């Protein structure tokens, strides 16, 4: 229904959200460890300053992906 | 998989990476002037 190839996105969204934490880490001069992974889990999906504002743009590929897998998942039966 | 989603897909990307890099440096030039 959804990954074929099963081992590019699932690895694509691994690295992407290493990198985000990355930036929000190097984004000091509110925990990276903690609160970036809650926010950017929480932000993708529906269930759950300033910085986080301008880094608030991947909510895009978020409902882009979102929309993908219910269609694929509606179209794919 | 093949073309199609994956060129979808680093469109997108490729964009909200520029712009990660074009922001970062513009709020820290506009906070260096605010803070001058």
């Amino acid at each position: 229904f959804s990954a074929s190839v099963w081992v590019m996105m699932f690895v694509m969204l691994l690295i992407v959200s290493a990198i985000a934490v990355f930036v929000f880490e190097y984004f000091s001069p509110s925990f990276t460890i903690g609160k970036a992974i809650w926010l950017l889990w929480g932000l993708v999906f529906n269930n759950s300053t300033t910085s986080k504002i301008m880094v608030s743009v991947w909510a895009f590929f978020a409902v882009i992906f979102l929309a993908s897998y219910t269609a694929n998942l509606a179209a794919f039966m | 998989t093949f073309e199609n989603m994956a060129g979808v897909f680093m469109l997108v990307a490729g964009g909200i990476v520029a712009g990660i890099f074009l922001i970062f440096i513009e709020i820290a030039y506009k906070r260096h002037k605010d803070a001058r």
